[PDB]
């Protein structure tokens, strides 16, 4: 070479393509043959990058073919890593926290616009669930209510519900939700009834021009959608309030940071009102009757720092299998405790 | 400390019986319908005066769903009072206060003060749990109880200007 080549993969990923183009191309790494440690990867230009943990020290690798090269990161390098994560379900074995671009004080309500940012799209700490609950009959048993209070309340929520990265707009769940049935007193133990088509039509066309020629493709997709049972199961069971508490373990770390929340809310503002959750953001794909879908619901709960009002966001993740229904019993069991996945990130403003 | 006393109470009971909106109206006397589910634990501080007194009333809200209990029962020691909480407009809320109270035992010290509060009782159609069925189960303990309307302000007030008399009435 004498030391081999001048050849960096990186320098080129660097020039080649945007920063969020290349942090978007990571994954989790689940696969079996992953290397040790290997959190997440991923593939762009024949390259395969490779995010290890060991030691706690995150090092990164590039595999061009045979060649192997890796970089170990300082801990500013990591944390920044973190920082820039695509918003997924990472196992970083520890929950990490991210700080947002804004100076916080102790006299608000809310965290400010940069922190739910921040949260909306930072990447989350899996926490392991192996001791996962057994399901119970109370399980589920107040989703109606839940997913109702939380839209009706939408136009001052920092709630957002996409299919496919398309943001569905509130208006149209907002007709949706009422049209299956779901209002201020509605039976807790009820089954939703679908729709006719008439229905999803009289929704659709009160949301959606008929001379339109823009949001067409939204129009006929969310169509369809509408009438899937497993669909409105999904876009339902997102919204119940216990959706994260799944083991002993998740409990074991909630619990933690709940505690160090009210610790700090007791000692730096006992007189200062602070709302209690900023809202929901519920992502739904058509996994790859009907079809089965892919849910991840995630809760904004305000969190109290050294800093500011900041938020934990707590991330749930599991999959709505094809034939399920709209009903406190039939999710409680298509969608039990082990179905599931919880993970945690917190994100603080800044000094 | 200019206070005189510093009270712990804490609200209870199933989710959405209208904990929050009773703590809001009680705290900021607002009742709004924005704030949306509570997730985990929240409080709100509020001080008042009881016999020329000044009283820094501490209360604690609570997530209704069975599955938060676990992590909840962390807050029930402590508690000066509790105040179990159901909705007049749903039976089944009712029915669970037998649980609510099960697990004041299991947790806060058995000297505590307990009030039973139906709220939503501006919603006289769908009223289904009667006066004197609750005004029953409450005497049968020696819980006081009374009929709240966090939305009109009915007996919100007086639920804690109670439950804080009941204290000051030991302590
Ligand atoms: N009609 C009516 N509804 C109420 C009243 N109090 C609460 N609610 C309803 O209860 C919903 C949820 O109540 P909340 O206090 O948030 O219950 P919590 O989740 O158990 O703390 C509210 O947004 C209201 O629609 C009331 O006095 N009258
Ligand atoms: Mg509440």
């Amino acid at each position: 070479g004498p030391l081999g080549s001048i050849y960096s993969p990186h320098e080129t990923l660097a020039e080649k393509h945007s920063e969020k183009k290349l942090m978007d191309s990571f994954s989790p790494s689940l696969s079996q043959d992953k290397m040790d440690g290997e959190f997440a990867h991923a593939n762009i230009d024949g390259i395969s990058i490779r995010l290890c943990l060991n030691k706690g020290i995150c090092s990164v690798f590039y595999l061009d073919g045979d060649k192997i090269q890796s970089t170990q990161l300082s801990s500013k390098e990591y944390n920044n890593l973190l920082s820039s994560l695509p918003p997924k379900q990472f196992n970083l074995g520890k929950v990490h926290t991210i700080t947002a671009p804004v100076s916080g004080n102790f006299k608000t309500h809310k965290p400010a616009p940069e922190v739910i940012e921040t949260a909306i799209n930072c990447c989350t700490s899996i926490i392991p669930n192996d001791d996962y609950f057994h399901v119970k009959d109370t399980d589920f048993n107040s989703v109606w209510h839940d997913i109702y209070r939380d839209i009706r309340a939408s136009d001052s929520n920092s709630t957002k519900i996409y299919f496919n990265n398309i943001e569905i707009p509130l208006k149209l769940i907002a007709d949706l939700i009422n049209e299956l049935g779901i209002n201020e007193f509605i039976d807790s133990k009820k089954e939703l009834q679908m729709l006719s088509y008439n229905q999803v039509n009289k929704i659709i066309n009160s949301n959606f021009p008929q001379q339109d020629l823009c949001f067409q493709t939204e129009k006929l997709l969310f169509t369809s959608l509408f009438q899937d049972p497993a669909f409105i199961s999904a876009l339902t069971s997102a919204f119940w309030q216990s959706l994260h508490i799944t083991s002993s373990s998740v409990e074991h770390i909630y619990a933690q940071i709940m505690s160090e929340n009210i610790e700090n809310r007791l000692n730096f503002m006992p007189e200062q009102r602070v709302i209690n959750n900023c809202g929901h953001i519920i992502k739904i794909n058509a996994v790859v009757g009907g079809r089965a879908y892919e849910v991840s619901s995630s809760i904004l709960p305000s969190h109290i720092t050294c800093n500011g009002v900041g938020i934990n966001k707590i991330e749930t993740s599991y999959l709505v299998h094809a034939g399920t229904l709209p009903s406190s019993e039939g999710l409680r069991n298509a969608i039990p405790p082990e179905s599931r996945q919880v993970s945690f990130a917190i994100i603080s403003p800044d000094v | 400390p200019e206070y005189d006393a510093l009270f712990k109470l804490l609200l209870i009971g199933d989710s959405g019986v209208g904990k929050s909106c009773l703590l809001l109206r009680f705290a900021d006397d607002t009742y709004t319908e924005s704030y949306i589910s509570t997730i985990g634990v929240d409080f709100k501080i509020r001080t008042i005066e009881l016999d020329g007194k000044t009283i820094k009333l501490q209360i604690w809200d609570t997530a209704g769903q069975e599955r938060f209990r676990t992590i909840t029962s962390s807050y029930y020691r402590g508690a000066h009072g509790i105040i179990v909480v159901y909705d007049v407009t749903d039976q089944e809320s009712f029915n669970n206060v037998k649980q609510w109270l099960q697990e004041i035992d299991r947790y806060a010290s058995e000297n505590v003060n307990k009030l039973l509060v139906g709220n939503k009782c501006d919603l006289t159609t769908k009223k289904v749990v009667d006066y004197t069925t609750a005004k029953e189960f409450a005497d049968s303990l020696g819980i006081p109880f009374l009929e709240t309307s966090a939305k009109n302000a009915t007996n919100v007030e007086q639920s804690f200007m109670t439950m804080a008399a009941e204290i000051k009435k030991r302590m």
